């Protein structure tokens, strides 16, 4: 759209799992969002928050506004629902992998709709607890969505990881496999 | 000293199991000190209405958003406040965000590895940089290398760092000095690292 840089408040509201979110984006990377339970602005990078604040209420407000709007449009559309677009999923390291050397596995989930997911990591079969983090349901240009699931690990010699992912656009819970050479 | 925002507009007519989504985007686009604003409203993937500063008013992207257009455009106070945004909200945030956003600089880490037997490759693994604008170049004994090179697409880690892999085609001779070279808005002097085979 002939621009140098792009800053957008994107926020959605839906009737399922994520009751809806509200955030800010600067060139496709997410800056801060508003945690709706905790009623606070959460800054993606530590230095962001220590640089400037943002009124948590403003996002709360807009979320309420959009809750409303949802219902209006539930009307003038005889309750129409789009069909579920399956996720394209890749998994890759954050740093170059090497022998017993602290690293992070990234699980990028793309091109899906709606944003309702169950995502878990499996390490040699086992479900991982510690080491797991994750992005918000990020909104896309094309009104599809994508997410990042993060896992920290040490590159063991023989040792595999699968990124287990459930979404309505599937029925096979899809796992992308991953390992070193 | 704080990020400004914009209340959304109420829709018209307010007065796997089921699922409905409603999205709203408020996008600022900056060019040469210029600023153009775009407020769109999506129901379930279908963008139905929208405001473009460059148009000056709303357009019904699908018949689904016809009721909003008619109402909103016969509302002088609404219009006048949309038009203001390029200068109110957009300017404020763009200017406020600057140092941490526009002036963000992250030194990439560079790394060179084999990967061979059983073709023959040499990955130059460049991790952890912002912004994503980067140049990566190969040299054999000083001299550039076009043929045999594959750049992965730029890959967003989504924690405000990018990653990239540029592998080269291999034919190791004897005293070969193979240099990977990177350039980025952060480091002024172009960082390089190399490889031999003995
Ligand atoms: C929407 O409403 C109209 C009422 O005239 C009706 O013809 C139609 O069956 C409804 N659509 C659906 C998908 O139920
Ligand atoms: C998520 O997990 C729960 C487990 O009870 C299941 O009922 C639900 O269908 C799952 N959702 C998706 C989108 O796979
Ligand atoms: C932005 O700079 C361009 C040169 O690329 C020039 O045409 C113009 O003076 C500037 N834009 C506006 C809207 O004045």
């Amino acid at each position: 759209i002939k621009a140098d840089h792009v800053s957008t408040y994107a926020a959605f509201v839906q009737t399922h799992r994520p009751t809806g979110e509200f955030m800010f984006e600067f060139d496709e990377d997410e800056m801060f969002y508003v945690d709706l339970d905790k009623k606070e602005t959460v800054w993606h990078l530590e230095e962001f928050g220590q640089a400037f604040s943002f009124e948590a209420q403003g996002g709360l407000a807009n979320i309420a506004i959009l809750n409303n709007n949802l219902n209006t449009l539930i009307q003038r559309s005889n309750h129409t629902q789009a069909t579920n677009d399956p996720p394209e999923v890749t998994v890759f390291p954050k740093e170059p992998v090497e022998l017993g050397q602290p690293n992070t596995l990234i699980c990028h989930i793309d091109k899906f709709f709606p944003p309702v997911l169950n995502v878990t990591w499996l390490c040699n079969g086992e479900l991982v607890t510690e080491g797991v983090a994750e992005s918000l349901f990020l909104p896309r240009t094309d009104y599809s969505f994508h997410k990042f699931h993060y896992l920290t690990f040490v590159p063991s010699a023989e040792d595999f990881y699968d990124c287990r992912v459930e979404h309505w656009g599937l029925d096979q819970p899809l796992l992308k496999h991953w390992e070193a050479q | 000293r704080k990020f400004h925002y914009l209340p959304f507009l109420p829709s018209t007519g307010g007065s796997s199991p089921e699922n409905y989504l409603f999205q709203g985007r408020q996008e600022c686009y900056a060019f040469n000190g210029t600023q153009r604003f775009l407020e769109r409203y999506i129901y379930n993937r279908e963008e139905f209405v929208r405001f473009d500063s460059d148009v000056g008013e709303f357009r019904a992207v699908t018949e689904l958003g016809r009721p909003d257009e008619e109402y909103w455009n016969s509302q002088k106070d609404i219009l006048e406040e949309e038009r203001a945004v390029p200068d109110r909200m957009c300017r404020h945030n763009y200017e406020l965000g600057g140092p941490m956003t526009l002036q963000r600089r992250v030194q990439p880490r560079v790394n060179v590895s084999p990967s061979k037997k059983g073709h023959n490759l040499l990955v130059c693994h460049v991790t952890d940089f912002y912004p994503g604008s980067i140049q990566v170049r190969w040299f054999l004994n000083g001299q550039e290398e076009t043929a045999g090179v594959v750049s992965t697409n730029l890959i967003r880690n989504g924690d405000w760092t990018f990653q990239i892999l540029v592998m080269l085609e291999m034919t190791p001779q004897q005293g070969d000095v193979y240099t990977c070279q990177v350039e980025h808005t952060s480091l002024d002097s172009p960082v390089t690292v190399e490889w031999k085979a003995q």
